[PDB]
């Protein structure tokens, strides 16, 4: 089923706040 | 001159036609309805009727008529082919419409073998006599069709040969109470079953199937869902593996740890032969999964669960993908792969992510349950020392490759592990959480067992129910109704036999309970909210308050009447920890709804008298339940607003509550722009709920550019739900109409 | 009540 772009972005994450 | 038409009668054969006392019972049938065509109903009925046709038929056809115009433009339907079913159905068991007497039928059915010969010995005629002026008939006349077609297909009791009916919904219920509370003191004893009676008649508390299918007949066995946590042993892999054979043979769903078994490549521990890794043995999970279903495929469902670090990780992922390796794929069993804080931190600052076999890193699967710090410091000594075997993988692609899994089949959930302890019921340091069940509500302690009778293992086991918001005027009948369905479940528990020892033990243990609502998206919609801008974070987080502090309350009660569960001191309530103190902080950011209940006072009479039972809530998904009371399932959102079901009696159509005043109200499930609404809303019902919740994580391809979903997103939403400290996260949809 |  589910078709998905590969494409990651880390710098985008990075700033994330667990 | 004289054209009639000759009914045939169950052997009684030959007669005229009535077709006047059709058109009454119709007419009877649809009294109170609005928009349903009686005539429209006849008109499609009677141009299928024949000359010797038996009666039953006639009845059959009147139904499906009736059911075949059910729509969302003229829902009453489902009312009129309800009651329609109903009336022949009340002929089929009782030979006219109205009900035997409680006493009579009861002794009936005790000398038939139908129903248990100790509810003539626990209760007197009287007694009987009794009940059943508590006993409304006339509330039959309130199921749905689809409700009616569930009773009819799987709650009555029946001769499943023959096909015969041998009772109505009402008798199932009063006997389910009367079961239950049948060892209460006669001073309290008709009080209690009244009062659950009226509850599960009136459609207030849900039960699950085998409960509300066996209770009041012979049979002892009402398990929905059994977790087993497997040592890394042949021994614990032998009984692993007998424990799940006795318990799918009972029809019960399967949650395996299997995640201390050590990797492909690690030394033979003196005869147990490990070399080859845990695949082998999860093939063998799978084949005792299975060991009694349908072809050796259809039946019998089980997740799995193993650290994201273990060494095999990689090749685990994949177990469900098609396109591999016969030998390398184990494709009929879901998957729980376990992740804590760690593990995502190395995601977020594309650090890399250490594999390790269990066997080989001492303290550190015990740590990563129960004590993050500790799990940091041996996590980091064992990375640096090259005496160890390991593997590192890139966190992107480990984390990737996992969500792509996930996407593709829908069934590689996540689990949270640090969430589970922190802000959990247990002590980690005596009774962790490291797993879930099938459909990832559940979350208890369990022991591994050394052999099938092993007396220190530890099974733990589904019990549970629901409140239907829906059914519910104020918050403040929660009291009463957390009663009666924690006073119910107790009961069961020591109702109800236990076919290992060790599943015994954990009941008996710590009298574990997973109550959760139904109905969650009509309730939001009878209120103006939606899902997916936020709109009901202070009520969800109002009604939740009220579902726990209730559900204690009455646990607390009854402990002080009949004591607190053996193992109470293993819980943080012992130490007078509450759900309010160890919730995840960030929460505070998306709901400012303020405690409205006195969780002090309780603090203190927790303990002080304890609690009954070690856990009381967990949201479950319930597609059955939810369908006999007409309501939506569970916390999750309706795809649409006809759902419809297959069947041999043709198709069941079940519009959503109250769809002629709410139809704008409602927010289907397509129709969120993304999951942070829903996320959002889980995390604030994690705030009270003692286990865990079955979230599912939802994308429509449509939404994207090219159709197809951003891994981004993915993580993203990963991340969000973790942000908030959902638990576990279960199935994936993808589509955007069903 | 409290086991004991």
């Amino acid at each position: 089923v589910g078709q998905i772009d590969s494409e990651v972005d880390t710098d985008d994450l990075s700033n994330f706040q667990l | 001159m004289n054209q009639n038409l000759l009914v045939t009668k169950r052997d009684g054969s030959t007669e005229r036609i009535n077709l006047d006392k059709i058109h009454r019972v119709l007419d009877w049938a649809a009294e109170g309805l609005h928009n349903v065509s009686i005539s429209q109903v006849e008109l499609r009925s009677h141009i299928q009727f024949y000359d010797g046709i038996k009666t039953s038929d006639i009845h059959e056809t009147i139904i499906k008529a009736a059911a075949d115009l059910i729509s969302r433009d003229a829902p009453d339907y489902q009312y009129l082919a309800a009651r329609l079913a109903i009336f022949h159905l009340r002929k089929k068991a009782y030979g006219q419409f109205e009900p035997p007497a409680l006493y009579d039928h009861v002794v009936k059915m005790v000398e038939m073998g139908k129903y248990d010969n100790h509810l003539l010995e626990d209760y007197t005629e009287e007694e009987f006599k009794q009940m059943d002026t508590f006993i409304d008939h006339d509330r039959d006349m309130t199921f749905s069709y689809a409700a009616v077609k569930q009773l009819e297909g799987k709650y009555l009791v029946q001769n499943r040969v023959t096909g015969e009916i041998y009772e109505s919904a009402q008798f199932l219920y009063i006997l389910v109470a009367a079961c239950l509370f049948s060892n209460y003191p006669r001073e309290t004893r008709l009080q209690y079953v009244k009062r659950f009676y009226d509850a599960v008649s009136t459609f207030k508390i849900s039960l699950p199937t085998p409960i509300m299918s066996g209770v009041r007949t012979p049979t002892r066995q009402f398990s929905s869902c059994v977790l087993i946590e497997c040592g890394d042993s042949l021994d614990s892999i032998n009984a692993t593996s007998s424990a799940i054979v006795k318990y799918v043979s009972q029809r019960a769903g399967i949650g395996i740890n299997a995640g201390r078994i050590r990797a492909l490549g690690s030394p033979i521990r003196g005869g147990e032969a490990f070399h080859t890794g845990c695949i082998p043995f999860y093939k063998h999970f799978q084949t005792a999964v299975k060991s009694c279903s349908q072809g050796g495929v259809r039946g019998g469902a089980a997740t799995l669960f193993y650290p994201m670090w273990h060494l095999e990780v990689e090749s685990l992922l994949v177990l469900k993908n098609n396109r591999g390796v016969e030998g390398n794929r184990v494709r009929h069993m879901d998957y729980g792969v376990q992740i804590n804080k760690l593990m995502y931190t190395r995601l977020l600052k594309g650090e890399d992510i250490t594999l390790f076999s269990p066997s080989d890193v001492p303290g550190l699967y015990d740590a990563f349950f129960a004590d993050q710090e500790e799990f940091e410091r041996l996590y980091t000594k064992y990375e640096k020392d090259d005496s160890i075997r390991k593997q590192r993988v890139k966190a992107v692609e480990l984390f990737s490759l996992m969500m792509q899994e996930r996407a593709s089949t829908g069934r590689i959930y996540i689990q949270n592990v640090d969430h589970c302890n922190t802000h959990s019921p247990f002590d980690p340091a005596i009774a962790p959480v490291r797993q879930s069940n099938l459909c990832l509500q559940i979350a208890l302690p369990t022991k591994p067992l050394n052999d099938v009778n092993d007396e220190n293992g530890e099974i733990a086991l589904c019990t549970l129910s629901a409140f239907n918001l829906g059914a519910i005027n104020n918050l403040d009948e929660l009291e009463e109704l957390a009663i009666l369905a924690v006073r119910a479940l107790d009961a069961l528990l020591d109702y109800q036999d236990y076919p290992i020892p060790a599943a015994k033990r954990g009941a008996m243990g710590r009298r574990t309970l997973g109550i959760g609502v139904i109905n969650f998206a009509y309730y939001l919609a009878k209120h103006g909210k939606r899902y997916s801008d936020g709109s009901a974070n202070n009520l969800t987080h109002k009604t939740f308050e009220a579902i726990q502090y209730y559900l204690l309350k009455a646990s607390n009660e009854l402990a002080k009447e009949q004591g607190a569960c053996p193992w109470f001191n293993e819980t943080t309530y012992a130490k007078g920890i509450l759900p309010i103190d160890t919730y995840k902080k960030d929460l505070d950011t998306i709901a400012n709804e303020p405690l409205h209940y006195d969780w002090e006072a309780l603090r203190e009479s927790i303990k002080t008298h304890g609690l009954r039972n070690s856990t009381l809530s967990a949201l479950m998904p319930s597609e059955t339940s939810s369908q006999i009371s007409n309501a939506t399932n569970g916390i999750e959102p309706p795809r649409g607003y006809v759902s419809i079901k297959a069947s041999k009696d043709g198709i069941l159509r079940q519009v959503v509550p109250d769809y002629e005043h709410l139809h704008d109200a409602y927010e289907l499930l397509w129709e969120m722009p993304g999951n942070d609404g829903y996320l959002q809303l889980v995390g604030i019902m994690q705030k009270f709920i003692d286990q865990s919740i079955s979230a599912n994580t939802n994308y429509d391809p449509s939404r994207f550019p090219s159709g197809k979903v951003p891994m981004q997103q993915l993580l993203k939403d990963l991340l969000t739900a973790y942000k908030f400290g959902v638990k576990t996260l279960y199935y994936q949809n993808t589509r955007d109409g069903a």
